[PDB]
């Protein structure tokens, strides 16, 4: 389960449409079991489970509808209807699914999350995502940069343009942020429901993980 | 009313070819007779409508689409991506069959049989259906 | 408090006694010591999502849109000094020749290059300089 845990660090974030909200969730399955980290972008939650816990929690779920636990595990991993209660803070996750042509069910028991985790899943990554966004900020501004001293010496010695529509003023930072501040940060800040989170960001997560 | 005689193999016994004949009244839903026969020895035991639904209800699916899955199992009404699964012990006489899917099996209900007690004769009816079922189906194709 | 913290946001102390942060100072006003304790427990899920991980996210997000802007920016300079060389019938000093941006390659280099001290979380002091006009600017929002 050690294996999990380190899988499930380096996991990227799925977006999950509830017909109640959506959830972000990332997971890690093996046939050893799995571990999953959710949260609805106010709060967290954990699972870790084994096979041991699979084959009695699905003999539960789902009475005659026999497996080893590893057949579950690997449709999970497929990844149907999602619908969930905080029950205390069990956010308890309910999922209906279709496998071998019969409906399943799998119910989450996901207490919430410990601040340890939260640190290392969000915050430090999340953090660590912000300052390496920043440097590439600052590497396409030197780039930026560059590209105008190039430009700057055909202005400097004759190399008028053609297509009077390819012109680019000198790049400043300052007023790049002036005007992304007010044109741009409003939409682009804009948390949502944690789809653009999924969408754009999760090579960078992935890749900060393991950093 | 309706009958339906369909071959198949228990897993128990792969080279006894056995026969299993259903009987009702065109809702399978409603209920049903059900025997299975190998051409020595004969079960027999009945489905009603509540047992029907319960089953589905345990299985969490709309009942009808759930007699869709027990009119493709036991009226061999199965395309070539559904493999079924038929077991029973003689000796206990607990049918079950099941759907075979994930590189597994899924029960889709069970019956307690009955051992019948006039073998031979059930047999008897049962052929005497086929050799006229056999004959109508000749002299339509005469005609056709 | 105040004008003792804000220059260096004395010396100070940091214990903790379970889940509770205690931070001491030790100082002085009017030419005598002045003592004080901060008795902190930790904060709540809805604190660390709104000062922590909804801002930091929002703050990546809104980073991710700059370094989209400035990649539709470097192209659109591409485009420029390709018309002069191209058309422009014109050359320069050569010292200076850039190379044709394309975000992909940018990033693998990047990634590979300056990915591991770039995202360091370190003492959380490098965080505090680079980004802190931003994080005010998302909390706005």
């Amino acid at each position: 389960m050690e294996e999990l845990e380190q899988g499930l660090l380096m996991q990227p974030w799925a977006w999950l449409q509830l017909a109640e909200n959506s959830l972000l969730a990332k997971v890690f399955i093996t046939k050893q079991g799995y571990a999953l980290l959710v949260s609805d972008l106010q709060q967290v939650w954990h699972e870790q489970v084994d096979t041991s816990v699979v084959s009695q929690r699905a003999k539960e779920l789902n009475k005659r509808l026999t497996a080893p636990p590893a057949a579950f595990l690997c449709h999970l991993d497929n990844l149907a209807t999602f619908s969930c209660d905080c029950v205390a803070d069990a956010l308890i996750l309910r999922v209906r699914s279709e496998l071998s042509g019969l409906p399943f069910y799998w119910n989450f028991h996901c207490m919430l999350a410990s601040p340890s985790l939260v640190s290392q899943h969000l915050i430090r990554p999340l953090m660590g995502m912000s300052l390496a966004l920043q440097c590439q900020v600052r590497e396409l501004a030197t780039l930026l940069h560059m590209k105008d001293l190039e430009i700057q010496d055909y202005q400097e010695s004759g190399a008028t343009l053609i297509r009077d529509r390819l012109k680019t003023e000198p790049f400043e930072e300052n007023s790049f942020l002036e005007q992304f501040m007010i044109e741009k940060l409003p939409e682009a800040c804009s948390i949502g429901d944690g789809k653009p989170f999924v969408m754009n960001l999760q090579d960078l997560y992935m890749a900060v993980t393991t950093q | 009313m309706e009958r339906k005689i369909s071959r198949i193999h228990l897993v128990s016994e792969p080279s006894i070819t056995h026969f299993l004949q259903v009987s009702w009244e065109k809702t399978l839903e409603s209920g049903f007779v059900i025997t299975l026969t190998d051409g020595h020895s004969a079960w027999t035991g009945t489905v009603s409508e509540s047992e029907i639904s319960q089953e589905a209800d345990d299985m969490a699916m709309e009942k009808g689409k759930y007699v869709g899955e027990l009119r493709k199992a036991l009226l061999s009404g199965a395309g070539p991506a559904d493999v079924y699964t038929f077991n029973f012990s003689k000796e206990s006489c607990y049918f079950f069959f099941e759907k075979n899917l994930k590189d597994v099996s899924f029960r889709l209900g069970s019956f307690n049989l009955e051992k019948v007690e006039n073998p031979a004769e059930v047999i008897r009816e049962l052929i005497c259906y086929c050799l006229d079922t056999i004959a109508e189906n000749q002299a339509k194709n005469e005609h056709l | 408090l105040d004008n003792l913290l804000r220059p260096l946001l004395a010396t100070f102390s940091c214990d903790c006694v379970a889940d509770a942060l205690i931070l001491r100072v030790r100082s002085e006003l009017s030419g005598l010591p002045f003592y004080w304790n901060f008795h902190c427990m930790l904060a709540s899920p809805s604190l660390v999502s709104q000062h922590l991980i909804r801002p930091l996210m929002g703050m990546s997000l809104a980073l991710q849109c700059q370094v989209r802007e400035l990649a539709t920016l470097l192209h659109m300079k591409d485009l420029e000094i390709q018309d002069y060389q191209e058309s422009g019938a014109t050359l320069i000093r050569d010292r200076l020749k850039t190379e044709p941006f394309e975000e992909n390659s940018f990033l693998e280099q990047f990634m590979i290059e300056k990915l591991p001290e770039a995202c360091s979380i370190g003492d959380g002091k490098p965080f505090v300089m680079n980004l802190q006009d931003l994080y005010m600017a998302v909390t706005t929002q």
